[PDB]
RNA sequence: AUUGGGCGUAAAGCAAGCGCAGGCGGAUUGAAAAGUCUGGUGUUAAAGGCAGCUGCUUAACAGUUGUAUGCAUUGGAAAC
RNA sequence: GGCGAAGGCGAAAACUUAGGCCAUUACUGACGCUUAGGCUUGAAAGUGUGGGGAGCAAAUAGGAUUAGAUACCCUAGUAGUCCACACCGUAAACGAUAGAUACUAGCUGUCGGGGCGAUCCCCUCGGUAGUGAAGUUAACACAUUAAGUAUCUCGCCUGG
RNA sequence: GGUGCAUGGUUGUCGUCAGCUCGUGUCGUGAGAUGUUGGGUUAAGUCCCGCAACGAGCGCAACCCUUAUCGUUAGUUACA
């Protein structure tokens, strides 16, 4: 229905054998290829329910949060995409305790709004090691709690690139009643993830295509256009 | 929404240059009607401590179901060597319990049942243990949807 | 289930 | 600790092995039924346990109405 | 790394013998597990009979050391360490885990058997190790060779 | 007059050493750990990158004073 698979033709290739085996009815036989390959039938299957869940949510103001911690691609993805579209990101993984609680959050955008409406009136007046200290606080903000400035309540949900290297979130979500959306490929625990996308994310043009396709699903609910959700075109693009 | 202690202890971590006394406190919350949890908290002094431990219960409140007023069927309840033996009671003969059993039972709003103890009796594990066995618990339902037959026997 | 409300 | 516990570091797996007796055991069918399940019959005294009733001012009590495992014969059932 | 039930087993060869693994397309007909009592084996030190006794060396002597040293250090020197015969039957005789029976996610090395084949890798049955989810144990930790799952038998356990 | 092992106040020492604990949340049935951990940079949890941690207090630095450059005030009993 959505993404004919004339479009996937890299959605493999993922670490040699190194997996968990609470995955394996969405891979075929592993010895075949010696790689982590899956089946593109139920892997449609999966991008449909998970873009309808997507949209259902986002109808009635679902806003969502990236997870995007990753060395260079995910990087620039996550920059693209949340400039792109009025939601909230995040840039460095988090240390714990920033989704837990909402004081902690509460707290940390009023230091926001304090230190830009401050060094708004405070940029050469006195010593470079305080108007350099405001930035650093500044960069540090961006670091860690730059795209939590726009909500109010908790957010209703959150899109994690691989449970792996984000552990910590995802644990507290398991703890949170908050539903999770996420992709894994097989080094995953399934049940952490309450919507599974058995898309492998080592080939950077499958992860940018599912991004974007996923950006267009919460593009609609705000009333904004749509760029990749039924073009005939797949994404092809050297890595950087 | 009763809050009663349980079962406060001195404690003490030991350092260079002197050792830090503090008390310890576990709570055990109910509202009489179904909401319960249980938690433990250690300050320098009781407000503290108190305060502590009831955020901590709160966060942790889970509702609990009644079947006819009693638990309607067995169950042996382990956690940390600790089996707690808990078999209906029926209607009209009164609600049989030790300290903290009996304020557990209470305070989950459960009329009567009658309970055991095996194994070393230990506050903080058998409350554990008791919570685990109660949250474990059936329903006709339950078994109805999981069977073929929609009748309890 | 869906709708998230 | 049959109900109702253990044997790695707290007591406790023998230094290891061959094995008598004992205990425990692959599938299908038959026969009886050695136990078991299930009836009838006779036997488990009285007093006493337990339930109802009655006279002791009344409870204490006493009496009465029944109940109580087990055993043997006898006929069914043949899943173990 | 391998072997055997354990203790234990490493120069070369000659003789006899033990059990193991794989395909069974072969045979007999459940003949299987465990095992009270008994029986066999069972490091090293020692006891008895007799040899041989190069070194090594408890006790023993001397010299240093120490306040003292009947010890560590050094030089001396028997029992013994070797073997033939008949004894001892002790242990940290440890995986401190009795055996057997099946069953319960994976991953990485090593070796043995079978096939394919320059080696190498491949698959199948196994010995043997390490890593690691369920689960278990109070924890440590264990993890298809379980301290998991349940069963059969024997032995052992009741504060110091 | 005595009891600084009965005391307040003040003082020495480690020592101008940089560590001490706190709130929140997580983990573990627990004492507890997590920050304060690892890597660079200084004498310094001064600072930052990563990390199941985020902040916050204390001491440390900055928050006082002088010396050396200059502006600017008064020129005396300096100055002449
Ligand atoms: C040798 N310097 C030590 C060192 O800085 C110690 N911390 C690691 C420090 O610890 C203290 O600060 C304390 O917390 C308690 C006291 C006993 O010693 C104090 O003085 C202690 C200093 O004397």
């Amino acid at each position: 229905s959505l993404a004919k698979l004339g479009e996937m033709r890299t959605h493999v290739g993922m670490v040699k054998r190194y997996w968990n085996p609470k995955m394996g009815f969405f891979i075929e036989p592993e010895r075949k290829h010696n790689n982590d390959h899956f089946v593109l039938e139920l892997q449609r299957q999966s991008l449909q329910t998970a873009y309808n869940y997507v949209k259902e949510v986002a109808q009635n103001n679902g806003q969502i949060l990236f997870v995007g911690t990753k060395n260079d691609y995910v990087k620039k993805l996550v920059n693209n995409i949340a400039k792109r579209v009025d939601v909230a990101f995040i840039t460095q993984r988090w240390l714990g305790g920033t989704l837990t609680n909402f004081k902690t959050l509460s707290i940390s955008i009023n230091k926001l709004n304090k230190l830009v409406e401050k060094q708004a009136e405070n940029a050469a007046d006195l010593t470079k090691k305080e108007n350099l200290m405001l930035s650093r606080e500044i960069e540090r903000l961006e670091k860690f709690f730059g795209g939590v400035k726009s909500l109010k309540r908790l957010p209703n949900l959150l899109i994690v690139d691989d449970p792996v290297y984000e552990k910590n979130a995802v644990a507290e979500a398991n703890i949170l009643r908050i539903p999770v959306v996420a992709l894994c490929n097989t080094n995953t625990n399934p049940e952490l993830v309450d919507f599974i996308i058995p898309a492998n994310n080592h080939q950077p043009q499958s992860t940018c295509l599912l991004m974007n396709l996923l950006a267009d699903a919460v593009a609609e609910a705000k009333a904004m256009p749509t760029m990749f959700a039924y073009k005939p075109d797949e994404e092809i693009q050297i890595e950087i | 929404f009763e809050e009663r202690i349980v079962k406060l202890k001195r404690i003490s971590k030991t350092t260079k240059g002197g050792r830090n006394m503090r008390f310890s406190v576990l709570v055990v919350v109910g509202n009489r009607k179904g909401k319960i949890g249980y938690g433990i908290a250690k300050a320098l002094e009781v407000p503290n401590a108190i305060k502590k431990a009831i955020k901590a219960a709160h966060n942790s409140l889970h509702t609990i179901e009644i079947h006819k007023g009693s638990i309607y069927h067995e169950v042996i309840g382990r956690s940390g060597a600790s089996r707690v033996l808990l078999k209906p009671a029926p209607q009209g003969t009164g609600i049989i319990a030790g300290g903290a059993i009996r304020a557990i039972i209470e305070l989950a709003g459960y009329s009567d049942i009658y309970t055991k103890n095996l194994g070393r009796n230990t506050p903080i594990n058998m409350i554990h243990a008791t919570m685990d066995g109660i949250l474990k618990q059936l329903s006709p339902r339950r078994v109805a949807i999981l069977r073929n037959k929609n009748l309890n026997e | 289930m869906g709708n998230f409300d």
